[PDB]
Order: structure tokens, then C-alpha cells, then sequence
């Protein structure tokens, strides 16, 4: 929900109607995070919240030594041929066709 | 409490990814300096060799 309102205040496409969707999604949650409130007890929320920041912070650090490597390899590397077409590679979509990325 | 204390380590990260990504030469630099943290003024003119 923040991310759409995000994205839109970045894309100034203020398409009337947008609102009464927006009032129902920000509801829905309201009735869900209700629900989660109603369901479990707030020492197993928290429980579960401090789990999901853990989570969160080794995906940041992930992201950070993969970064590093792409920026140390600038292109001596040859094309190791490894085999296995096994990953889809579909990913969010399927995409990379592009690098040419010749220097 | 133990929560707030790891979303901080949180944005201690993000923190750390930020300066590396976005501000490019400071590595080698974060050792020494412990007390006051002021906001350096990231001159930007110096890298390019060229």
C-alpha cells in the first residue's frame, strides 16, 4: 500500500477514482492488522516482528557483498560455460539480453 | 526495547549500505574518528583522474 502511494506520488498521474480504492485498501489492512491484533497474543506479534527485522538486515547485508563483487570484477573474467539450465531465470519477469556492457 | 535495539542494527546497516553505494572513496576512512559524528560535506569534485 505505501509503495502504490509511493510510485504515484513519484508518476504526478493523479487518475480520479484512485481514492475510494485507496480508502478500501487502507481499510482492509486496518481489518487485517485488527485481526492479527485479535488472533495472537502482542508477546508472539513482537516475537514475530523482531524475527522479520533480523530477517530484513541479513538482506541488506546480502545485498552488500553482492554489490561489492560486481564492482571488483570490473571484466578481466572470462565466460566460464557452466552447463545446468536449470534457474528459470524468469526472476520478476526474463530480461538480461542487454550486456554488451563492452566497456 | 530488545526490538527498537534491532531495528536500529537495521538502520545501522542501511546506513552502511547507503555510504558505500551512493558516496564512493570512504572506506578507507571510517576507523579512527569516535566522538562527533558532524554530517562531512562530501565534496564530490575529487575523483575522476580525467
Amino acid at each position: 500500500f505505501l509503495r502504490s502511494l509511493h510510485d504515484d506520488s513519484i508518476s504526478s498521474s493523479v487518475h480520479p477514482g484512485k481514492e475510494d480504492l485507496r480508502s478500501l485498501s487502507h481499510q482492509q489492512w486496518m481489518s487485517m492488522a485488527e485481526k492479527v491484533w485479535n488472533t495472537h497474543t502482542p508477546n508472539h506479534i513482537l516475537a514475530a516482528l523482531e524475527r522479520l527485522t533480523l530477517n530484513s538486515t541479513q538482506e541488506l547485508k546480502k545485498l552488500q557483498f553482492s554489490q561489492a563483487a560486481d564492482l571488483s570484477k570490473g571484466p578481466s573474467c572470462q565466460l566460464k560455460e557452466f552447463s545446468e539450465p536449470i534457474t528459470q531465470s524468469r526472476s520478476c519477469n526474463e530480461s538480461t539480453h542487454l550486456d554488451p556492457q563492452e566497456t | 526495547d530488545k526490538y527498537l535495539s534491532l531495528e536500529e542494527q537495521s538502520t545501522a546497516a542501511l546506513t552502511s549500505f547507503t555510504k558505500e553505494h551512493f558516496f564512493e572513496g570512504m572506506s578507507k576512512f571510517v576507523e579512527g574518528s569516535d566522538e562527533n559524528f558532524q554530517l562531512v560535506q562530501l565534496n564530490v569534485n575529487s575523483f575522476g583522474e580525467d
